[PDB]
């Protein structure tokens, strides 16, 4: 019969960091086999379609980048910007939004973008959106965070003050709204202070990024050993084609360049194969990202240790290099209680039941309280309801139950 | 023509290559056809194609008050 | 021939030990041990809290507590029959291995 | 050839998985650390626990 | 303007099995391809990265 | 014979009142509407 319950709460600002895209690469494939060698480039077309396919898969992979990205920060038809006047009682954001004196990008995309970080036949291309655009669009998805709550993500945008809408994210956690307003002070210091420590976070070390920057090395060291790959002899008398075109007549030296274009094509072949592997792995990132965005950006999900590790109030996105870096405002309870309780109590002959939350007394008068921050309050008929004979309850307790009707005795 | 400078093959230099036959225009919309670095392409008002750095739809300033 | 397995960094002594901490904390504690600090809560009282979250009246659980806990012990009962007579339940993972 | 081969298969299935233990630890945060309110995924019924 | 409305219920037990981890494993490539043969190791070079 | 809320998922007949039931509207508009007679929980003690 013992129930700790807490009596106070931190607000905790839980950074989670998401891949999103990869660098869009290409391999001209006959130029990475054969350098223009004529004879090699021939000695290509007996082996048949294998170049055109590289190409197509390789192809498949870019055009998902930016769709992947796509997916991830085009959740939303207009850009929404702030309003000038940052009313938003006691949270300063000041840290996450846009600081215009650049790209628009805010303070703390800009220590993201700080702590990240040949051409035969390779080539990057660029990302369809600029780095800029993606900082337009987590703009976008934060101004209509503060300003207008899940309302964005369900069709039209609606203002709504921001204690407001903190007040309908805490009855989301089942905290009642006055647990809110009544700490508004509080709650704006502890909020502001954990976005304060988010800078250190990010400023002191590296290895916070490191699911970012494990994607960037990763690409480097497959294209750094790819073309390493191109010096490699395959057991030919050569690795460069010039010497084997001199040295040799055209029949030996097909021979030599098919040990070369063999050898280089089953590279070519295993750095796709890994990169299709990888990018699958990418995808389902930006697929949980994109929900992420989704539930968590665009709503509240009620999904435990989905949206960060508490009971989750929102969340914003902060645009990162080929990722996406969301800082999961959770509400955590932190000071608790014992108490004793019983799951019901028994009065006039009949259990009585907590409508919302929990009874509980300090073993001495019983009190009902929300079962996620204490709050004593008086019982009454009104915070309860009746259910039948006092007897088959295991473990109910007694009490005189308060009728807000008892003073009324005027007719 | 991906990644070369127009030097080297209307024209209109890119972040993403040298683009010829389309016009450049600094009005702004939706993305038609894209092409790469914030560049998309649509065809357009005696009509021709035209390129343009891409716009993420309307802004919209939310009418917020405390 | 070349080939090498490595043990896993967890032993299955630990396996046993999380699995065993996870479920004394679900006992115990509801979700509270997810969302941070765990805090006891007694099990029929947890029980009525799970009750209310698929829409019946926490009323529903006590009247009927002991018919409630002898449905799930003889489940868990039916749990330790149906595993210890057949092979074809653990599929997925024989199927892992194999 | 069959070295590369069989790594090949072994990352199919090493992601096949990494998508298994995802689901996997996201039951165990929905399911086992909290209630589900997503019908049939803690199992076919309302979820208790 | 018919509803059918449950008297009574069921708790159920249901099991679920999922996969978390292959056994991890290493092969020494040059072990597997050669077996120790000096003349097999100094021809792997020639194959690259 | 006897018209009763219950609650959704198990059935827990309750006599229909004021506290178990919100007004909205007037009688005419909704397509399935049924008579009765909705108790009063503050009728008895207005008897005092
Ligand atoms: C719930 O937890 C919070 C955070 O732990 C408590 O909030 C505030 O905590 C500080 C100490 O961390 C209290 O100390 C005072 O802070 C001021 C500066 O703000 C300083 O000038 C004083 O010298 C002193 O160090 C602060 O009083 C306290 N805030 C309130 C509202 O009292 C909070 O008290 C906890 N609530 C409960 C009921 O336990
Ligand atoms: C233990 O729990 C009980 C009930 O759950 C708390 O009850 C306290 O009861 C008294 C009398 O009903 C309330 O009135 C105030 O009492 C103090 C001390 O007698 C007196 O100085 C005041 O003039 C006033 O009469 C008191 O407000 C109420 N406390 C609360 C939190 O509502 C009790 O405080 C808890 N602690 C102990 C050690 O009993
Ligand atoms: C909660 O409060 C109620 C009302 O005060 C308590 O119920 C009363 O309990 C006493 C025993 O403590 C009963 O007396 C016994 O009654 C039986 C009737 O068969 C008789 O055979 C015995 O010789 C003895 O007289 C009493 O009848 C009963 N009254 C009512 C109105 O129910 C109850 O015990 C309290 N505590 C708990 C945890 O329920
Ligand atoms: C809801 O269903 C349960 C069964 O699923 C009903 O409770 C009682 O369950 C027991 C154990 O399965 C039934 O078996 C036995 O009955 C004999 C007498 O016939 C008794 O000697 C044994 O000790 C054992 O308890 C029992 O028949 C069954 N009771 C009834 C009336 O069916 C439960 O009653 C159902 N709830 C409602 C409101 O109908
Ligand atoms: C539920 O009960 C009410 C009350 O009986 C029904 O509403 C209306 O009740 C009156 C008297 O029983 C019916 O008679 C007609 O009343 C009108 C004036 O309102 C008068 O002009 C006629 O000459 C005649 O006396 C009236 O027909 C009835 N309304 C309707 C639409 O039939 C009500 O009908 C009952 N609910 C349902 C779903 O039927
Ligand atoms: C609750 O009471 C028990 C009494 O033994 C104690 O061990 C425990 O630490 C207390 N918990 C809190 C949160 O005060
Ligand atoms: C445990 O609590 C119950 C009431 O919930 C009480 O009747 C019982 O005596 C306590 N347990 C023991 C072993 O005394
Ligand atoms: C393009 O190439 C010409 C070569 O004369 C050079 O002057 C110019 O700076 C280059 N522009 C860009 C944008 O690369
Ligand atoms: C676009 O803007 C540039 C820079 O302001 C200007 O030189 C150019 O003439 C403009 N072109 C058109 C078609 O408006
Ligand atoms: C169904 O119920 C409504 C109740 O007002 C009634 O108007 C209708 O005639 C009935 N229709 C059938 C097909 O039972």
């Amino acid at each position: 019969n013992s129930i700790a319950i807490p009596t106070n709460f931190t607000i905790s600002v839980t950074t989670e960091i998401l891949p999103v895209s990869m660098t869009k690469t290409s391999v001209d494939c006959t130029m990475y086999i054969c350098g223009d060698s004529t004879e090699c480039s021939n000695l290509l077309l007996q082996y048949g379609s294998f170049c055109t396919q590289l190409n197509r898969a390789l192809t498949g992979i870019a055009v998902e980048q930016d769709k992947n990205t796509q997916e991830v920060f085009a959740q939303v038809k207009q850009i929404y910007k702030t309003p000038p006047i940052k009313d938003f009682g006691g949270f300063n954001f000041s840290q996450i939004l846009p600081d215009p004196s650049k790209s628009k990008r805010s303070f703390i995309e800009d220590l993201l973008f700080n702590k990240v970080t040949k051409f035969n036949g390779l080539t990057v291309l660029p990302p369809l959106l600029t780095d800029e655009m993606i900082a337009q669009y987590t703009s976008a998805l934060l101004a209509g965070t503060i300003t207008s709550g899940w309302t964005f993500g369900a069709g039209a945008a609606l203002q709504i003050p921001f204690a407001m809408q903190m007040a309908y994210r805490f009855n989301g956690i089942g905290v009642t709204q006055n647990v809110l307003y009544e700490n508004q002070k509080l709650i704006a210091n502890q909020f502001n202070s954990a976005i304060g420590k988010i800078q250190d976070s990010l400023s002191s070390t590296a290895s916070a990024l490191g699911k970012l920057q494990d994607v960037v090395n990763q690409n480097a060291q497959a294209l750094n050993t790819l073309v390493k790959q191109l010096s490699s002899n395959f057991g030919a008398i050569s690795s460069v084609l010039n010497d084997i075109l001199s040295r040799l007549d055209p029949p030996e030296a097909e021979v030599q360049i098919d040990r070369l274009i063999t050898g280089r094509l089953q590279s070519l072949q295993t750095y796709v194969t890994q990169q299709l592997i990888r990018a699958a792995e990418i995808r389902a990132s930006a697929n949980l990202a994109a929900t992420k965005m989704s539930e968590c950006v665009l709503g509240q999900s009620k999904r435990v240790d989905f949206c960060g590790k508490g009971y989750h109030l929102m969340s914003f996105p902060q645009s990162a290099p080929h990722g996406v870096v969301f800082l999961h405002v959770t509400y955590v309870p932190a000071q608790e209680k014992n108490f004793t309780t019983a799951p019901a109590i028994c009065h006039d002959g009949k259990a009585h039941f907590p409508r919302e939350g929990v009874f509980v007394s300090n073993g001495t008068h019983w009190f009902v309280t929300q079962r996620n921050f204490y709050e004593p309050q008086i019982i009454t008929t009104d915070n309860t309801f009746v259910s039948g004979n006092c007897d088959v309850v295991i473990g109910i307790v007694n009490n005189t139950v308060y009728d807000p009707l008892q003073p009324e005795l005027d007719s | 023509y991906q990644d070369v400078n127009c030097t080297e093959v209307n024209v209109f230099q890119t972040r993403a290559g040298c683009l010829i036959g389309a016009e450049h225009v600094n009005n702004s919309y939706e993305c038609d056809i894209p092409i790469g670095a914030g560049i998309c392409a649509s065809y357009q008002t005696s009509q021709s194609i035209i390129a343009y750095t891409m716009s993420l739809g309307a802004e919209n300033s939310v009418a917020y008050s405390n």
